[PDB]
């Protein structure tokens, strides 16, 4: 199978630079052209620049957003396309995507995340929302995590480890003050809580921290 | 630079309707040489990569359902979809390759479905946030439709604005409806300072708003 694989992004300050990296295998690499496409939170979709095939001799396009700032570059040893990302502004945080093209059949990578800030790597306050303790049942109950002052994106949730998927409605981080704070909720059977347990699994890869948070009753 | 401009927006439509969008370029896509339109649509759904459904303006990519069909020649290009299904639900760009590439603005596609009232519940700050000195309140609005909603919040019978923050699902894939959170963030000594705090959730399924409560001197 085509493969693409995206690797090398993360935070860094306003001014800094970054090298991106495109892994790919299943393929001839030297065949094809090869993009740099991006997209930032909730945005369209803005084309970068490509790197041409062997028959054309490796040579590079950039749209006039990027061109003198951004370099694509590729090793055809190692089958691998690089994006070298200088004098980086805010503007410039998003998803990166590197995307095969030729002059159809369609293989992006997964994308890598860019987040051009001042502010730093802070592991989320994962707090447990419990029911109030003079709260009133029915047949479902609704429970959730807060997930709190985070940053840089992003966070996973997951409930009792997925079994509880079915329920489940994690919304989209937002930023406030210059950290993320997102949410998620669960809905069980009033019967399965709290006489089992559910807890919230969250991960923050940025960080290296990973908490579960069990939701007793108070 | 070639412009790309897509039509509408958004809309949405019931399942088995049929959709058409437009987009222009700002000028000819048709290679004199090859006869060709280069002109491709793309399919991007929510968390991933985008995935080719048209190149060529008319040509299908291997694997894609005859219901997408796209259209058009020189600057204006037409995608239509034969029997909407709900995991259509998707942004769908254009993408010029006549002359480097340019992507257009996106036309989203969300799904018609009956109305739906939220179902809502409220969670008093946990144990854990008021130890740090914050103080956030949540109230969860789940699977409700449509989009259009309105929350207010309270204390003691006062209406507060300041500190509040509110996310949005993308349309759920399983039943089309939406769900929303909403945090009100507090100090630990204001928080303290109060008893009684209501969310209120308006919606076109009722003319009487939807209230949660808690009182913390019960």
């Amino acid at each position: 199978e085509v493969k693409l694989v995206e690797s090398g992004g993360g935070l860094v300050q306003s001014g800094g630079s970054l090298r991106l990296s495109c892994a790919t295998s299943g393929f001839t690499f030297t065949d094809y052209y090869m993009s740099w496409v991006r997209q930032p939170p909730g945005k369209a979709l803005e084309w970068l620049g490509f790197i041409r095939n062997k028959a054309n001799g490796y040579t590079t396009e950039y749209s006039p957003s990027v061109k003198g700032r951004f370099t694509i570059s590729r090793d055809n040893s190692q089958s691998i396309l690089y994006l070298q990302m200088n004098t980086l502004r805010a503007e410039d945080s998003a998803t990166y995507y590197c995307a095969r093209d030729h002059d159809r059949f369609s293989y992006w990578g997964q994308g890598t995340l860019v987040t051009v800030s001042a502010a730093k790597t802070t592991p989320p306050s994962v707090y447990p929302l419990a029911p109030g303790s003079a709260a009133q049942t029915n047949s479902m109950v609704t429970l959730g995590c807060l997930v709190k002052g985070y940053f840089p994106e992003p966070v996973t949730v997951t409930w009792n480890s997925g079994s509880l998927s079915s329920g489940v409605h994690t919304f989209p981080a937002v930023l406030q003050s210059d950290l993320y704070t997102l949410s998620s909720s669960v809905t069980v059977p009033s019967s399965t809580w709290p006489s089992e347990t559910v807890t919230c699994n969250v991960a923050h890869p940025a960080s290296s921290t990973k908490v579960d948070k069990k939701i007793v009753p108070r | 630079d070639i412009v790309m401009s897509q039509s509408p927006s958004s809309l949405a439509v019931s399942a088995g309707e049929k959709v058409t969008m437009s987009c222009k370029s700002s000028q000819s896509l048709l290679n004199s040489r090859t006869r060709k339109n280069y002109l491709a649509w793309y399919q991007q759904k929510p968390g991933q990569s985008p995935k080719l459904l048209i190149y060529w303006a008319s040509t299908r990519e291997s694997g894609v359902p005859d219901r997408f069909t796209g259209s058009g020649s020189g600057t204006d290009f037409t995608l239509t979809i034969t029997s909407v299904q709900a995991e259509d639900l998707a942004v769908y760009y254009c993408k010029q390759s006549y002359n480097l590439r340019t992507f257009g603005g996106g036309t989203k596609l969300e799904i018609k479905r009956a109305d739906a009232a939220p179902t809502v519940s409220i969670f008093p700050p946990s144990s854990e946030q008021l130890t740090s000195g914050g103080a956030s309140v949540v109230c969860f609005l789940n699977n409700f439709y449509p989009k259009d909603i309105n929350v207010k919040w309270k204390i003691d019978g006062s209406e507060r604005q300041n500190g509040v923050l509110n996310s949005w699902t993308d349309q759920d894939s399983k039943d089309s409806t939406y769900s929303m959170s909403s945090t009100l963030t507090l100090t630990k000594d204001e928080y303290e300072r109060h008893n009684s705090y209501t969310c209120e959730a308006t919606h076109k399924t009722s003319t009487s708003p939807i209230v949660k409560s808690f009182n913390r001197n019960e």
